[PDB]
C-alpha cells in the first residue's frame, strides 16, 4: 500500500448522517465493557477504527469507581473496529492517559503519552512496535490531540501541548515518519492557547481547530504546512463560536486573530471545518455544559467575524442528553475526502452521582451530498438501573 | 493543620520579594498550597497555587510570568517570589491549604476553597526612607 | 473571569438578630461556592463551602443557602463575634478562583 | 474480485435440508447475547453472515425491557459470519431501525434507516463508510426488506416504501444511480425478499393492506423499470389468511381476503409450480411450513401442493422470514431463513423480546423429516 | 491450494508427546463456555481445529440441564482452532446431532446430520455452503463417524450407519467430491457391525477403525479403495482387543475375521493403526466403564489374532479418570504423516450426579519420533464445587 496523501477535493457536504453508535453503556450493563474517556475515531484504507483511553478496567467492576481522573499508570489506549463494543477481546495498543493515532497508508502510528504529571513521556508506536519517545519540554502535564492525526505523504504531525491551562501554554507540532520524530516547530501565528487539536487534512496542509482553555471561546486554528514544517494560526471567524463555556448567540462575538475573552476560559474539544468561506462546525447546544450536540453552517463564518448565518443546523443529541467531546476524522470516498465526526457521549460521575464511574458511548456521523432527516441519538442508558 | 510565615517586608520598586510559608508536616501531600493577597482597603486576590503530588504550580492571570510558587517537602516550606513590585503590590500576602488534590487536564479543578490559612506577611512598595 | 458582587456592602445589624449576606455570579457557579469570615487584621476563615456545607471550626448559627447564580449567608442570631467582613468566593471548575468585595456586618444602634 | 452476476440457472431444489441454527435466545440464558429482530441472512462470495436490527442491548440486562418497540436511536445492524450467535464482539455495522445489506461481489453495501418516524434518513454504507443518504419521500416511517438487497453487475437494488409510496434504489457502490417509483398492480409493498433472477431481480413482498396473496415485484436492472403482480397461488403465503379450503388468489390483485396486516415472507418461481414458506396457523405467526404449489406461479386456481416440510412445528412460534441466494458450482441455490421470535408481548414471562433464526438450503438431493424450534425455556432464564 | 493426498509416508512413531489440552469444563466454572459432547479433531493444511456437537448452550446455564441426550433439534457442530475453547463466539457449522468433518485440501466439508430419530437428513456442507443431502436409508438413526473424514485427491469419504445398534445395521460408504456424493458403496468384508469409525488416511487408501456396537469386543477394521470405491472389511486382530467393556487381558481373544463375541455389545469410540505387523492402539484402561485411558503397540497384534506383546505403553488419564472418545486424526508434517489422536473427557450426567449437567473436556496427543515421558491429564473439573 502507498502512503496516504488526501489529494481528492473535499466532498460537497450538504449536512451529516448517521454513520454508527456503540451503545457501550447499554451493553455495559450486562457485559464486560471497558471504561473509557476521551474516544476517537480513524480509519485504514479499508475500513475505521474507534479508540479511547481505557482507564484499565471493565465497567461492571470494582476498579470502576473513581474513574473520574483523566491521568493513571492503568490508562490504556483501547482499539477497535468502528462499531465493536470495547469487550474483553479489545487490543490495548499502548500505555497512555492522552493520545493520538492515525494509519499512515502502510501502518498506524500511535502517540501514546504517560507518566508522572510533572515528567511524562510521549511513545510514538509505529507498525505496533516503540520508534521514538520525548520527554515532557515544559514539566507539565505534556498532551495531545485525544484525536487522529494525520499523514500526509508519510509524514504524521501531531499538536502536543505543554504547561498550564488556564494560562500562557507552549506547544509544539511533531512531524513524525514511520514513528521516527523527523521535525518539530514552534506554534506560530496567534493562537494564544492550543489544547486538544482536531486536525484534518487539507492538501497540501493540515489543518486543525483546537480548544482554548485560557482566553478563546473562539475555537483556535492551526494551519500546518508538512512540506516546510511552517506552522501558523488564527481563530474561528464565526460570530457563533465553538466552544463551551461560551456567551449566548445574542451576545456572542469572534475575531479572526484574537480569543475573544468572552467566557474564554476552560473549553471543550470540538470542530469546524471550512467550505469555501462558509464553516461548517458542531457544538455542545447548551453554553455552560456540556448538553445536547448540535452541528451548522455558518455563511461565510469562516472568513468573517460577525457573521451569524446558520443554515443546514442538525441536533445530534437534544438539549436534554449529555454529550463531550467530539472530533471531526477524514474518510477518503472514491472521488472526494469525507468529513466524518464523532460525539462522545459521556455519563457517570460528577454529573450524575447515580453510578461511581464515569464512561462514554460515542455515536458517529459522515458528511453527505444527498438528503438527510432528522433524529436524536443520546447515549440510552439507564443510570437508575445499571450497577452502581 | 497550621501554616506559619515570614515576618514583615518593605521593598524598593522594580524589586523583588519572597515571602515563606512553613506548613505542617506532609501538608504539600494533601492540599494545593496558594498564595493570597489583600491590598489594605480591597478584596482577597488569589495569585496562583502548586499542586499536591506533581508539584505544578498554576498562577492569576495579573501575576503569571512575575510570580514563581515553589516548595520544598524536606523543610515543608513554600515560597513566593513577586518581581517587578509596584506600589499596587504593596498588601497582606496570606499563603493557604486548597482543597484541591488534583487537575483533571478536560474538567479543571474541584474543590479550590481555603480551609486554613497563615498568619498573613504584610508587604510594602515605596520609594520612601 | 466570573465576577461575585455582595449585597449590601455595609449590613449594620444589631446584637442578637438576624442578618442575610447576598451574592451573585456573572454566570452559574453551580454549588461550587465558599464563604469567609474576617475579623479585623486575622486571616479569612473558611464558613460554608458548597454552597451550604459548614467547614470544621463553624456554629449551628451559620447557614447557607442557594445555587446556580445567587447564594446567601445566613446568621440566625448574631453573637459579639460576628461582626465582621464576609467575603464571598467561587470554585467552579476554572481560574480565576474570584473572591466577591465583601460585606462588612457593621453594628447596629441608635 | 469481480461484481456478482448471478447468470447461473437456479437449482433443481427438491426441498430445503437444515444448514443452520444459532440458539440465541438459549446461550443468552448464560451468555452476553444481543437482544435482536428482524434477523436476515446474505454472503459474501466465501461465507453466509447473519444480520438482525440489535436493539443497543444484551438480553440479560436492564436495557433488554421494553424491546417491543420496532424503532429507537439506539438499533443498530449487527452482523456476524452465520452461525456464531451475536455476543459482545459483534460488529454494529450501522444506526438503524430498518435495513438491508448486500455483498456485490467486491464489497458490503448497507442500507440503514434511522431517524425520527416522521422523518427519518436512509444511509448507504458501502465498503465500510457512508457513501449516499436519501430522507423520507413520505415523511411517514421510510422503511426497507429487513432482508437481504440483491446486486447484479454491481448496481444493488433495494425496495424501500414510506406512507403507501414505494420506490426502488439503483446503488452503485453505495451512490444511489436511479429511483424508479412501483408500476404494476401490486397495491402494498412492504419488506420484500428479494432474489436475484438473472438478467433481472425478483422480489416477493409482504401486503399489509388489501392481499393476503403476497405481492410480486419484477426489477429490471438494465433499464431500471419496474412491474408487479401477485402470488397466484391459492394457497396464499401471508398471514393472516383464510384457511386453506376457503383461501383464492387473483395473479393482479389483492385477493382481499383477509388482506389487512401481513408477516414477511418468501416463495420462488419453479417454472409454473411456486416453492414458498408461509406460518402453520392463518391467525398467528405460530409454526412454519414450506411447499411447491403445482402451477401455483402462474395459475391463480391451483391448491396442489407437494413436498411439505414442517421446519417449526405448529407449538413453536416464527416470525419472519426471508428467501436468501447462495451461487454453488453451476446453480443459484435458494436458502431460506425463519426468525424464531420469543418474548413479549405474547409470551408475558419475560420483559425482552428476541429472536434466534434457523436457516434451510434447497437441495436436489434428499432430506428427511424434523422440526427446529427457537428451543428456549423462557419459563427458567431471566425475566 | 491443491487438494490434499498424505502420499508420504507414516512416521516412525515410538510413542505419542501431549499436543494440547482444553481446560473446557475448568473454564465453565467461570466463564460462558459451551456444552459438547463427540468432540474431535480435524486439520487444514496451516492449523488444527477441534470440533464438537454443542447441545446448543453453555454449562452454566438453565438449558445446560438433561442435557445427556445425544439428539435434540438444538444440536450443533461447534468449530474452533484447536485449543482456543468453545466460548459464546465459537462459529455454530451446522445443525447436527451426529457429524464428521474434514479439510479436502481447498476447504472444509462438514456432513451434519439432523432430524427426526425415524427420517434424518444428512447435509453436505462444503465451502461453507450445503451441497447436498441425503435422507436415512433404514429409518432408524441415521449416524457418522463423530471424527474426521477422509480426503484424497479431493474425494472424502464418510462412513454412515442406519439401522439397529445391538443387531444388524446398514452401512453405507459415501464418496463426496466438493460435497457433492459422487458414489456410495455399501459396506462388504466380514466386519458385522460398525459404528463410529475413526479414519486415517493409508494412501493410496483410507483405512477406519470403528466401534461394534453389536458382537465384536475387537474393533472393525473398514479398508476403503478411493479409485474404485470398494470397500472390504476385517477386525483388529490384537488379543488385546480396543472396546469397551471387553474381557480383560489375561482371558480376551480376537479373530481377524468375525467379532470375538466376548462382551460383544456396546462399545466405545476409540482408534488404532497398523505400523506394519505391529498395531498402534489406544483403550479405557478399565474394561467395564470409561474409565482411564492407556495407548500401546501390540507386536505383531495387526496380522496375528492371538498376539498380546504390548510395549511403548503411555498412561494418557490414569484409570481414577473418566475418559470417553477418542478418535486418530492425521498431520502433514515436512516429511511423514504423523498419527496424533484425542480423547473426550466426559464429565458429569449419568455417572456424576453433582451436577445437572454433561459435558467433556478434551485432551490431544501427537506420535512422536522423539523421546516421550511420562504424566496423566485429566479432565481437572472439581464438580463438587462447580455450579450444579
Ligand atoms: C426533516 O429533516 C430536514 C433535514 O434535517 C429538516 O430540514 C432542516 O431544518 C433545519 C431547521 O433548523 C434547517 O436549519 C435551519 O436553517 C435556517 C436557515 O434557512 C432558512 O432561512 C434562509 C434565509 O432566509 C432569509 O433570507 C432569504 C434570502 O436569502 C429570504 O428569502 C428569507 O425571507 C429570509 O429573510 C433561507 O435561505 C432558507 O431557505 C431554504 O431552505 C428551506 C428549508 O429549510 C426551503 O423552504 C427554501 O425553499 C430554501 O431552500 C430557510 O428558509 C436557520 O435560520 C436555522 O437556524 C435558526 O434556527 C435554529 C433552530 O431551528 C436555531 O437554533 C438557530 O440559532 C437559528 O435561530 C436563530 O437565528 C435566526 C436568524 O437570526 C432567528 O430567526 C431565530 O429567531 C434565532 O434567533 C437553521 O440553521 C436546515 O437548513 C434544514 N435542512 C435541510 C437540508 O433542508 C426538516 O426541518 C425536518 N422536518 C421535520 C418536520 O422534522
Ligand atoms: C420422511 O421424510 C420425507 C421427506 O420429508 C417425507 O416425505 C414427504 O412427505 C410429505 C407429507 O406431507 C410430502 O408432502 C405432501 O405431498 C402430497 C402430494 O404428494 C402425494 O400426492 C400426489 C398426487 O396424488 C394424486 O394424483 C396422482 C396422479 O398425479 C394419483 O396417482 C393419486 O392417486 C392422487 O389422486 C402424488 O403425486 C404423490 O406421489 C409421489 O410421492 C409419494 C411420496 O410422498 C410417493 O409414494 C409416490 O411414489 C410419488 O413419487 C403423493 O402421493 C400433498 O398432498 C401433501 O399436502 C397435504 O398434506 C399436508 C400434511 O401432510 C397438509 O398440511 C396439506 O395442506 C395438504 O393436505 C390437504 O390437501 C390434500 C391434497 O394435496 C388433501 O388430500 C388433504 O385432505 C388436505 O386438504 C404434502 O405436500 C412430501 O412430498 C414428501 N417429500 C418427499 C421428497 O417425498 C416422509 O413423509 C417422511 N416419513 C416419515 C415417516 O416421517
Ligand atoms: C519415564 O518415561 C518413559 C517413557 O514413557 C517410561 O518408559 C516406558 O515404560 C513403560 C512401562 O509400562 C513401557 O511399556 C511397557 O513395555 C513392556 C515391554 O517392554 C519390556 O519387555 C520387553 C520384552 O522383554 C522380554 O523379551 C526380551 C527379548 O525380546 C527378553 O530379553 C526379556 O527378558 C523379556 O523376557 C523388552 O524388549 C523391553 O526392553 C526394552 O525396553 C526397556 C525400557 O522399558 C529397556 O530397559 C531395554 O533396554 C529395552 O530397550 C522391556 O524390558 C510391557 O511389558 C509393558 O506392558 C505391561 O505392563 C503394563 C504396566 O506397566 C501393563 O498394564 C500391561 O498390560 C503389561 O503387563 C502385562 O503383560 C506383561 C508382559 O508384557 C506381563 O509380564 C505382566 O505381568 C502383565 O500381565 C508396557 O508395554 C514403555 O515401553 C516405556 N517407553 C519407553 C519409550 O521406554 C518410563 O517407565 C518412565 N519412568 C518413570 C520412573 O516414570
Ligand atoms: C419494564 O418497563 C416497564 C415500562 O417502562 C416498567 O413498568 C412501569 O414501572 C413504573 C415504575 O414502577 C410504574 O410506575 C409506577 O406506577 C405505580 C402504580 O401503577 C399502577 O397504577 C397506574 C394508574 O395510573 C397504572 O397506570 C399502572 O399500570 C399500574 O396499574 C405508582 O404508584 C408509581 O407512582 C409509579 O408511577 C408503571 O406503572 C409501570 N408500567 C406499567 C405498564 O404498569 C417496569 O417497571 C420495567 N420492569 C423492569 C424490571 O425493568
Ligand atoms: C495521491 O495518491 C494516489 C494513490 O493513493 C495517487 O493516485 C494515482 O494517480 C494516477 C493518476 O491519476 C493513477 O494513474 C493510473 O495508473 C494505472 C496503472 O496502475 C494506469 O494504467 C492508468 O491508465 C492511470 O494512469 C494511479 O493509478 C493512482 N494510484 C492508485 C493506486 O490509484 C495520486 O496520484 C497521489 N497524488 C499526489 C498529488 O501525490
Ligand atoms: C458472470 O460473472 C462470472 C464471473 O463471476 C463470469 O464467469 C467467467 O466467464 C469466463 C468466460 O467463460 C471464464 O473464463 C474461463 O476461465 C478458465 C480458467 O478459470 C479458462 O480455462 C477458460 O479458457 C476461460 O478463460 C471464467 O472462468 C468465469 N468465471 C467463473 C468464476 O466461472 C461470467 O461470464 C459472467 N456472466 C455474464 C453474463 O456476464
Ligand atoms: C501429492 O501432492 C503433492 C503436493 O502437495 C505433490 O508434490 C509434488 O511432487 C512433485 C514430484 O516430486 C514435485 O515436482 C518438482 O517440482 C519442482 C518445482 O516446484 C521442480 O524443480 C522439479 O523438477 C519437480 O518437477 C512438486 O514440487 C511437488 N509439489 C509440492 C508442493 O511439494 C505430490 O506429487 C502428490 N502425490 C501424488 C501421489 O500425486
Ligand atoms: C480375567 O478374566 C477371567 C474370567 O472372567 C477371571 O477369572 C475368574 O476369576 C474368578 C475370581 O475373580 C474365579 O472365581 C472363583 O471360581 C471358583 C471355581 O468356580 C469358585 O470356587 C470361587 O468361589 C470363585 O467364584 C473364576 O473361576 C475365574 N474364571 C476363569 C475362567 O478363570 C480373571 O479373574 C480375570 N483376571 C483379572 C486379573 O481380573
Ligand atoms: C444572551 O446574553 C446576554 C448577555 O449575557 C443576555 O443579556 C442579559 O439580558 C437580561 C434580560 O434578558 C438582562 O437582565 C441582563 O442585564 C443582560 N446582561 C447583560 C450583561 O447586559 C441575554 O439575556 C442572553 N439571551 C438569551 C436569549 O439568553
Ligand atoms: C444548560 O444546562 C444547565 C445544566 O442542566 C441548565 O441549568 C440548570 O437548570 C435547572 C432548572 O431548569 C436547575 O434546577 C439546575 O440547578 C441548573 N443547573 C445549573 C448548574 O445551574 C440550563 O437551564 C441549560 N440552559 C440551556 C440554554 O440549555
Ligand atoms: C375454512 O374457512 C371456512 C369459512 O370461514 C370455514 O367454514 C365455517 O366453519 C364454521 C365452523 O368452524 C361454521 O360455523 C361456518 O358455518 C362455516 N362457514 C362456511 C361458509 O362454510 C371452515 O371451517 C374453515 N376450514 C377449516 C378446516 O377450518
Ligand atoms: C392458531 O393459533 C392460535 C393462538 O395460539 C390458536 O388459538 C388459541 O386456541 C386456544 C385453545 O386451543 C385458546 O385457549 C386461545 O385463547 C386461542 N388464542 C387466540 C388468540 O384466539 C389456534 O387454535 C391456532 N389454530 C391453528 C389452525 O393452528
Ligand atoms: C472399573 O471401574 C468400575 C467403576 O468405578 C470399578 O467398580 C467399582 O468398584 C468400587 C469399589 O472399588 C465399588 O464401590 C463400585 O460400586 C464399583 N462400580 C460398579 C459399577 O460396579 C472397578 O473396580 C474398576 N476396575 C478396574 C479393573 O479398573
Ligand atoms: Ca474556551
Ligand atoms: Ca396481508
Ligand atoms: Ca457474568
Ligand atoms: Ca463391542
Amino acid at each position: 500500500a502507498e502512503y496516504r496523501n488526501w489529494s481528492k477535493p473535499q466532498c460537497d457536504i450538504t449536512g451529516f448522517a448517521p454513520f454508527s453508535k456503540d451503545n457501550s453503556i447499554r451493553l455495559s450493563a450486562g457485559g464486560d465493557i471497558w471504561v473509557t474517556r476521551e474516544p476517537y475515531v480513524s480509519c485504514d484504507p479499508d475500513k475505521c477504527y474507534q479508540f479511547a483511553l481505557g482507564q484499565g478496567t471493565t465497567l461492571n467492576n470494582v476498579h470502576s469507581n473513581n474513574t473520574v481522573r483523566d491521568r493513571t499508570p492503568y490508562r490504556t489506549l483501547l482499539m477497535n473496529e468502528l462499531g465493536v463494543p470495547f469487550h474483553l477481546g479489545t487490543k490495548q495498543v499502548c500505555i497512555a492517559w492522552s493520545s493520538s493515532s492515525c494509519h499512515d497508508g502502510k501502518a498506524w502510528l500511535h502517540v501514546c503519552i504517560t507518566g508522572d504529571d510533572k515528567n511524562a513521556t510521549a511513545s510514538f508506536i509505529y507498525n505496533g512496535r516503540l520508534v521514538d519517545s520525548v520527554v515532557s519540554w515544559s514539566k507539565e502535564i505534556l498532551r495531545t490531540q485525544e484525536s487522529e492525526c494525520v499523514c500526509i505523504n508519510g509524514t504524521c504531525t501531531v499538536v502536543m501541548t505543554d504547561g498550564s491551562a488556564s494560562g500562557k501554554a507552549d506547544t509544539k507540532i511533531l512531524f513524525i515518519e514511520e514513528g521516527k520524530i523527523v521535525h518539530t516547530s514552534t506554534l506560530s501565528g496567534s493562537a494564544q492557547h492550543v489544547e486538544e487539536c482536531s486536525c484534518y487534512p487539507r492538501y497540501p496542509g493540515v489543518r486543525c481547530v483546537c480548544r482554548d482553555n485560557w482566553k478563546g471561546s473562539n475555537r483556535p486554528i492551526v494551519d500546518i504546512n508538512i512540506k516546510d514544517h511552517s506552522i501558523v494560526s488564527s481563530y474561528v471567524c464565526s460570530g457563533l463560536v465553538g466552544d463551551t463555556p461560551r456567551k449566548n448567540d445574542s451576545s456572542s462575538s469572534s475575531h479572526c486573530l484574537d480569543p475573544n475573552n468572552e467566557e474564554g476560559g476552560h473549553g471543550v474539544k470540538g470542530w469546524a471545518f471550512d467550505d469555501g468561506n462558509d464553516v461548517w462546525m458542531g457544538r455542545t447546544i447548551n453554553e455552560t455544559s456540556r448538553l445536547g450536540y448540535e452541528t451548522f453552517k455558518v455563511i461565510e463564518g469562516w472568513s468573517n467575524p460577525k457573521s451569524k448565518l446558520q443554515i443546514n443546523r442538525q441536533v445530534i443529541v437534544d438539549r436534554g442528553n449529555r454529550s463531550g467531546y467530539s472530533g471531526i476524522f477524514s474518510v477518503e470516498g472514491k472521488s472526494c475526502i469525507n468529513r466524518c465526526f464523532y460525539v462522545e457521549l459521556i455519563r457517570g460521575r460528577k454529573e450524575e452521582t447515580e453510578v461511581l464511574w464515569t464512561s462514554n458511548s460515542i455515536v458517529v456521523f459522515c458528511g453527505t451530498s444527498g438528503t438527510y432527516g432528522t433524529g436524536s441519538w443520546p447515549d440510552g442508558a439507564d443510570l437508575n438501573l445499571m450497577p452502581i | 493543620v497550621q501554616l506559619v510565615q515570614s515576618g514583615a517586608e518593605v521593598k524598593r520598586p522594580g524589586s523583588s520579594v519572597r515571602v515563606s510559608c512553613k506548613a505542617s508536616e506532609g501538608t504539600f501531600n494533601k492540599y494545593t498550597l496558594t498564595w493570597v493577597r489583600q491590598a489594605p482597603g480591597q478584596g482577597l486576590e488569589w495569585m496562583g497555587g502548586i499542586i499536591p503530588i506533581s508539584g505544578i504550580a498554576n498562577y492569576a492571570q495579573k501575576f503569571q510570568g512575575r510570580v514563581a510558587i515553589t516548595a520544598d517537602e524536606s523543610t515543608t516550606t513554600a515560597y513566593m517570589e513577586l518581581s517587578s513590585l509596584r506600589s499596587e503590590d504593596s498588601a497582606v500576602y496570606y499563603c493557604a491549604t486548597a482543597v484541591s488534590d488534583y487537575f483533571n487536564r478536560d474538567l479543571g479543578w474541584e474543590d479550590y476553597y481555603f480551609p486554613f490559612w497563615g498568619q498573613g506577611t504584610l508587604v510594602t512598595v515605596a520609594s520612601a526612607s | 473571569e466570573i465576577v461575585m458582587t455582595q449585597s449590601p456592602a455595609t449590613l449594620s445589624v444589631s446584637p442578637g438578630a438576624r442578618a442575610t449576606l447576598f451574592c451573585r455570579a456573572s454566570r452559574s457557579v453551580s454549588d461550587n461556592l465558599a464563604w469567609y469570615q474576617q475579623k479585623p487584621g486575622q486571616a479569612p476563615r473558611l464558613l460554608i463551602f458548597g454552597a451550604s456545607t459548614r467547614a470544621t471550626g463553624v456554629p449551628a448559627r451559620f447557614s447557607g443557602s442557594g445555587s446556580g447564580t445567587q447564594f446567601t449567608l445566613t446568621i440566625s442570631s448574631l453573637q459579639s463575634e460576628d461582626f465582621a467582613v464576609y467575603y464571598c468566593q467561587h470554585y467552579n471548575i476554572w481560574p480565576p478562583w474570584t473572591f466577591g468585595q465583601g460585606t462588612k456586618v457593621e453594628i447596629k444602634r441608635t
